[PDB]
């Protein structure tokens, strides 16, 4: 779920 | 080299390799300097943070790349969750081809380690991983694998037809079709004497997948023994499934 989503990856991809 | 224009587009986000090597080496030196004489990271922990930093550099590569940068974040996540370890393997083998020498491993930091050191100090699981990687490097050296082909392979790894539930699957089909075509054009024009180069390159892709899986398995047991440092990208990818 959201628990297994890699937080650092998501943060990197979310940045503009 | 005559180069298909598509491959020129792909090449535009390549890093200055020796600069990145030096930046990573400087990072690891700063990590160790931040640490007291007695709290220094282990070799294994340092090697994990080196792979971590490499992965950051890979993510920066993908996020800025043509095509990939037009996907929604949740598609980007799905692609990278599928291929992260294949891309770290591919990065590694290409580095061995262009910077490395037979007999030693060339690390992303620019340091070299004799395989005989590794054979005498590492366990069977790591040794077998190193053996399989060496076989792959031998093949790619033999083929005179170059940067143009490397960037095509990265794109074919990244835009994987194995990935379910994408919002823009059509772009994956397009990358597969058009990058295969550009790669074949490239090999046929630039290595005509190797009549099967395109197909021999492509035969390495399932081998990279296999190695990547064996690597994940190795890191997974090392994690079970508490040995993989956490708070980083590497360990998160490993746990994402
Ligand atoms: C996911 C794929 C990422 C690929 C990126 C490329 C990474 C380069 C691999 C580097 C190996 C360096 C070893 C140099 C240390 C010299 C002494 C030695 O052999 O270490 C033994 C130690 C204990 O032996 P041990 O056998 O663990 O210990 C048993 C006895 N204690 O060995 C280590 O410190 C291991 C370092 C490897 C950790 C890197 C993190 C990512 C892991 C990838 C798995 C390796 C893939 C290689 C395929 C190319």
């Amino acid at each position: 779920g959201a628990a297994s989503r890699p937080a650092i990856l998501y943060a990197l991809l979310s940045s503009s | 080299a005559s180069i298909p224009h598509l491959i020129l587009e792909l090449l535009k986000c390549e890093p200055d390799e020796p600069q990145v090597q030096a930046k990573i080496m400087a990072y690891l030196q700063q990590e160790q300097a931040n640490r007291s004489k007695h709290e220094k990271l282990s070799t294994f922990g340092l090697m994990c943070k080196m792979a971590d930093q490499t992965l950051f550099s890979i993510v920066e590569w993908a996020r800025s790349s043509i095509f990939f940068r037009e996907l929604k974040v949740d598609d980007q996540m799905k692609l990278l969750q599928n291929c992260w370890s294949e891309l770290l393997i591919l990065d590694h083998i290409y580095r061995q081809v262009v910077h490395g020498k037979e007999g030693s491993i060339f690390l992303v930091t620019g340091q070299q380690v004799d395989y005989s050191i590794i054979a005498s100090q590492a366990g069977a699981t790591l040794n077998n991983l190193m053996s399989h990687a060496q076989e792959l490097v031998a093949k790619l050296r033999s083929l005179q694998f170059d940067q143009r082909e490397f960037v095509c392979l990265k794109f074919l790894v990244l835009f994987s037809l194995d990935v379910k539930n994408l919002e823009n699957f059509q772009l994956v089909e397009g990358v597969q079709e058009q990058v295969n075509a550009a790669l074949l054009d490239y090999t046929m024009c630039n290595y005509p004497q190797q009549t099967e180069k395109f197909g021999q390159l492509l035969l390495r892709l399932p081998e990279i997948r296999a190695i990547s899986m064996q690597a994940e398995e190795y890191l997974y047991y090392k994690h079970l023994n508490g040995d993989v440092p956490y708070n980083n990208l590497l360990i998160e990818m490993l746990h994402a499934k």
